């Protein structure tokens, strides 16, 4: 059929078009984003805290500084870094020395099928852990407060201020799991997936958008820091975007070809 | 020392960042003459480039079939990326490490190419690797390209005179490279 | 008390469980989003955009028409949203995320030569055969469309759904040998006759569509192999 | 049918090879509605502001190759002055003004002849930091003219080079691979766009609304669209006849709520 | 709706489960339109 | 017995679950608490109560006005209720338990001098700007009112709510450099021009209430160092 | 335009009013009361100097 591309405007034909034929039946609808995002996936491996951890400082961090890392699920799709939104996504091609490997995460999900720029959604997460009968608890703090960095000595056990608060603390039980649904939290409308504003934070950096997250998780053990064990037990933070609205159609990634 | 080296290896740890993408013909240059006039069979070379990932390109050899080969794998080298010389530098030092298991006594040579223009949080890295490669004996000289930083390269290599530009240091450092073979074996 | 016994199945986290779970930080009003407009219904909203395919040559949205003749297809490439035409195309990379599809992909064209340049192409579809067809007088008895190149400068081929099943493999894991859904094909059937003075090679860019059936289905885990 | 003049204010501009007005996203982006965040009194449009702001653009040689960009920031060019596109009332308007609001509506003219091939591909990009340099500096106009066309290496399709923070020199500096504000070369059409042609038009003509994470974004640090001029086809042509064809573009804001009266903008 | 097959019973309630906009005062409709 | 098949959040101890437990000592009744005055059905009655505020001197709830001009600002303090002016009031020692807050502060003044005391004073108002205003020119531009002293005593400026979220947060804790939504700063107009035998340097005594539409958001845990 | 059929091109014609100097960059003329001319098919433009005075009657 004679068009012209040139305006921006194509109508999508059939076979009937240009030739002889008929429409095809509608197959389903799994590309509904709603339904699409609808369903978990790893998005971080975070290590389970023991003791009134200190969170790690803005950046840029210096040498000497005693924070405690690998520690906290900034809950994005986005790049993060050092439990901090991030604009470029870094893994470790060589990874010897040298000084503190930062934790990175992205939702390789999400960016695959992310053709558009915003996107507003619930958060299901849910907390795996990744050790044989662990007994954790999961903190959280909404996008915007901090976290809670103190002790406080209850009959000479210095139990840590991460155990209390007006946020959900959910305990798992015995080699359980932890699921909660997490609203809309964030001061933005929706969050950017890309962004090209500046956040005036620091010295402006162009696309790094500061509150497009749903909070912030950490994996704790509900033991006083008396009784801190030694080896370092990790857990697994699997979340789902419930309700899931997405808006302005944009790119998805290169695929390159070698 | 008075004793002569069993083996002079040679590093051309190179740099193809986004900022010598317009001078990446004046890096290879530098390096398909400093490796077409030296073909003694006592040299050994490595080629390792660096933008983002450290890479050995090619590993140190003295097979004069790979060197050849090894100049035409940076011919097609596409600069890009940031500038990570803290990794151009753990590659020659996981090969110091290597060939000090042969238990020789070598006169590595470490040449970086370079813009000198390094972020203020990578020198810290940049300089903390090659004082590990000034911990394995071996001997780091920055050739300096168009315009470059002296004091971001007077920490990089021994001292202030190490460092040559490069319309200057191409026989300066044949006036090195030369001197120490024969002071080799 | 209420007498229940549990299933098999109990305190199993299952990552695509159709259901909710407990609240635990409700009643948030959040600010409404009243006023972006251009929300997303649905990724087939954008399968029906045409993107640019990419060609072997060094990669190259459109294909150069060189001026010597020759009886073969001047581009050709299979119907299967695998190949590496389709990498970069919203046709493609959105379908590679999923497991089946069922409907018309949209070939759309574009003549980017000069105004003066007149020529005729033909188009073609061949169905999965044994051997790729080359002949122009093979793709004459596919399923073709005469291209003249006028006062339009696109085309809009539509490769229709000939299939023996009602959901066709998005992926040519195994095996579909160089022939899963057949090859597109654009033969010239006219060379294109230039006045004097214009630039010799002109350039066919080449779009993907989706059809206005086209439907996708089964999500899979994708490719992360893009941050790589 | 093709002979469209498009009147704003005191500032008509004319295009005889019209292919029609890309309205994006809706029926007409010209209307909205105020911001919700904001209760004071917003600056709405006046009679010296709806106008077309007209600047220049970088010429377009043979030696341009394919998918070698060319980025406009809206309103990051009424600001800088890229391409000699002053604002005048607008920008005199934009720096006392903490957020603002707009929806854009812009045309880019470049007059091929009949014996040239090439087409650019114009589309209004949402926020894509394609103006800024990989170090985190913004490029100033200096820096535009001696590059004059960004090329599409790997580190834009990959987006390796988009800006960043240093995390320092307490954390081992990571290999960084991928960055959201990439291009994807080959899917530059999904965005508000028409195709410059060659042989079917000399101007395009896309309009789009406010989009933004936030009702009303800020005045200095939005970067909403992105202006973005793509070569598809590089340009070619015999010799004789009219070499390097010019690119301008001509901007206009389309409904602006302004808020936040202040000073003007001191950094 | 989205994912979801429980058709039923929604045990809490809509402000609590999901998380609605406050107020302020299938068709596949094209996202670009020639005007 | 009904079969149930319970979820992954069995037997979890959540702090603030919405929901009742198992009652164990009931059926008391409780002696009436009719008789008692005044309930807090809400603690924005409480905001609205307007509570002094401590100005760096040695901290005092008013300023003291000498009598040198100088062209700057008398008293200036960040718009941000995790500033050290605002610990000991009812506006912020409220809303830093909170996590967001909206709608507007309201600053109270009260002339405490003598009753002879004529005089002007020009409030302000400035959105965060890269500088902070100091001239009298540049308090001028911002949000102003002139403040005449006379029969009455009192002014309340209604700090404004020009923010581009609708809950800003309710405290600096990353970054907001010294600016997070602008700094109130009283200027003095016209000297007090006092008749003889009248104390020199009088007091401005300033209040801090919230508006009729300040409306806080999301508990947090507390700040336990009032214990300490 | 009395060229040839074929000569394509545009023009930006203006009208200042009476300034303390002369405009002369198309940076000057952008901002005065400006009307850009192409040319096509049709081959005239009546740019219109509007009437902009402090009295009813110039000299
Ligand atoms: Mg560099």
């Amino acid at each position: 059929s004679t068009d012209n591309a040139e305006t921006g405007v194509i109508e999508a034909g059939n076979t009937d078009t240009d030739f002889s034929g008929e429409l095809a039946a509608p197959g389903s609808n799994h590309t509904n984003v709603k339904f699409l995002f609808d369903r978990s996936r790893l998005l971080n491996v975070i290590k389970v805290l023991e003791k009134d951890a200190v969170f790690p400082r803005p950046f840029p961090t210096q040498e000497g500084a005693q924070q405690d890392d690998g520690y906290f699920c900034l809950l994005t799709p986005r790049p993060t870094v050092a439990s901090r939104p991030a604009t470029r996504f870094g893994l470790y091609a060589n990874p010897s020395g040298s000084g503190v490997l930062a934790n990175t995460s992205l939702d390789f999900n999400f960016y695959s099928l992310a053709c558009f720029t915003y996107f507003r959604s619930d958060l299901e997460v849910t907390v795996v852990s990744l050790e044989p009968d662990l007994e954790f608890a999961v903190g959280w703090f909404p996008s915007g407060s901090e976290y809670q960095a103190s002790s406080f000595v209850y009959d000479q056990l210095h139990v840590p201020f991460h155990f209390t608060g007006r946020t959900p603390r959910a305990f798992a039980s015995k080699g359980g799991k932890v699921s909660f649904v997490l609203p809309w939290n964030s001061v933005s409308s929706v969050l950017p997936v890309r962004w090209g504003g500046a956040s005036k934070l620091s010295s402006a950096t162009r696309g790094l958008p500061a509150h497009a997250d749903w909070g912030t998780i950490y994996a704790f053990v509900p033991r006083p820091n008396e009784k801190k064990s030694t080896a370092v037990k990790h857990v697994a933070v699997y979340i789902r975007y419930k309700n899931a609205r997405a808006w302005c159609p944009s790119m998805l990634p290169f695929r390159s070809y070698k | 020392s008075m004793a002569c080296y069993g083996g002079f290896d040679l590093y051309f740890i190179l740099d193809k960042s986004g900022s010598v993408l317009h001078h990446w013909n004046e890096i290879y240059y530098f390096v398909e003459q400093l490796a077409h006039k030296f073909i003694s069979p006592q040299l050994r070379m490595s080629f390792i480039v660096f933008s983002t990932r450290g890479t050995t390109l090619m590993k140190l050899t003295e097979d004069r079939e790979q060197i050849r080969q090894g100049l035409e794998e940076l011919q097609k080298v596409l600069p890009g990326g940031d500038t990570y010389m803290h990794e151009g530098f753990e590659r020659a030092s996981e090969q110091i490490y290597y060939e000090n298991r042969q238990g020789y006594r070598t006169a590595s040579v470490i040449i970086a190419l370079t813009d000198g223009e390094l972020h203020e949080d990578l020198f810290f890295y940049s300089e903390r690797e090659a004082n590990r490669s000034r911990d394995l004996g071996a001997i780091v000289y920055a050739v300096g390209v168009k315009d470059f930083n002296e004091t971001q390269l007077a920490r990089i290599a021994d001292s202030k005179d190490h460092v040559f530009p490069v319309n200057d240091g191409f026989q300066a450092l044949q006036g090195i490279i030369h001197s120490i073979l024969k002071k080799s074996c | 008390p209420i007498p229940t016994a549990p299933r098999e199945n109990s305190l199993m986290f299952l990552s695509t469980l159709p259901d909710d779970t407990v609240p635990a930080y409700g009643n948030v009003r959040t600010p409404p989003v009243n006023y972006l407009p251009g929300e997303i219904t649905d990724l087939l909203q954008l399968a029906r955009i045409p993107t640019l395919m990419a060609f072997e040559r060094t990669y190259v949205p459109y294909v150069a028409v060189p001026t010597q003749f020759d009886d073969r297809p001047l581009i050709s490439f299979p119907i299967t949203l695998s190949d590496p035409v389709y990498q970069n195309t919203l046709v493609g990379a959105i379908s590679s995320n999923f497991a089946n599809y069922r409907g018309c992909i949209q070939i759309t064209l574009t003549f980017c030569g000069p105004m003066m340049a007149r020529g005729k192409f033909l188009l073609s579809y061949s169905p999965p055969n044994g051997t790729q067809p080359q002949t122009l007088s093979e793709a004459m008895q596919c399923t073709y469309s005469i291209w003249d190149i006028g006062l339009n400068s696109s085309w809009t081929f539509v490769v229709p759904y000939i299939s023996p099943s009602d959901y066709r493999e998005t992926r040519a894991i195994t095996n579909s040998v160089y022939s899963a859904d057949g090859w597109f094909s654009l033969h010239k059937l006219t060379k294109i006759t230039l006045p004097p003075d214009c630039p010799q090679s002109p350039c066919i860019l080449f779009f993907a569509s989706a059809g206005e059936d086209y439907t996708l289905r089964l999500p899979v885990d994708c490719n992360p192999s893009y941050v790589f | 049918d093709r002979v469209t003049t498009q009147t704003a204010g005191n500032t008509a501009i004319n295009t005889q090879s019209s292919l029609g007005v890309l309205c994006a996203y809706v029926e007409d982006p010209t209307k909205s509605d105020p911001p919700s965040s904001s209760t004071d009194q917003p600056t709405t449009t006046f009679t010296a502001i709806d106008r077309w702001y007209t600047g220049r653009l970088n010429s377009w040689t043979k030696a341009v190759k394919t998918f070698s960009f060319q980025a406009v920031p809206l309103p990051g060019a009424f600001l800088s002055r890229q391409g000699g596109l002053n604002g005048g009332a607008f920008t005199a308007t934009l720096h006392r003004h903490f957020l603002m609001k707009c929806g854009w509506q812009v045309q880019v003219q470049c007059n091929l002849t009949q014996f040239h091939q090439g087409a650019l591909l114009v589309a209004m990009v949402p926020e894509t930091t394609l103006d800024v340099k990989p170090d985190g500096k913004a490029k100033s106009l200096q820096e535009l003219n001696e590059e004059q066309w960004v090329e599409m290496s790997d580190d834009y399709r990959t987006g390796k080079n988009m800006p960043f923070q240093s995390l320092g020199t307490y954390y081992r500096p990571p290999n960084w691979t991928w960055g959201p504000n990439f291009i994807n070369p080959y899917q530059v059409t999904v965005f508000p766009h028409q195709i410059l042609n060659a042989r079917t038009s000399t101007s395009v003509d896309i309009n789009v609304p406010y989009i933004g994470e936030t009702p009303t974004q800020s005045s200095e640090t939005q970067n909403s669209w992105t202006l973005l001029v793509m070569v598809l086809v590089p340009l070619d042509y015999k010799e004789g006849a009219t070499t390097d064809p010019e690119i301008t573009f001509s901007v206009r804001p389309t409904s602006p709520y302004f808020n936040g009266l202040r000073n003007r903008y001191t950094a | 709706r989205g994912n979801n097959g429980n058709m039923t019973f929604n045990y809490y309630a809509n402000t609590y489960q999901n998380s609605v906009d406050f107020s302020t005062s299938g068709i596949l409709n094209p996202l670009g339109y020639l005007k």
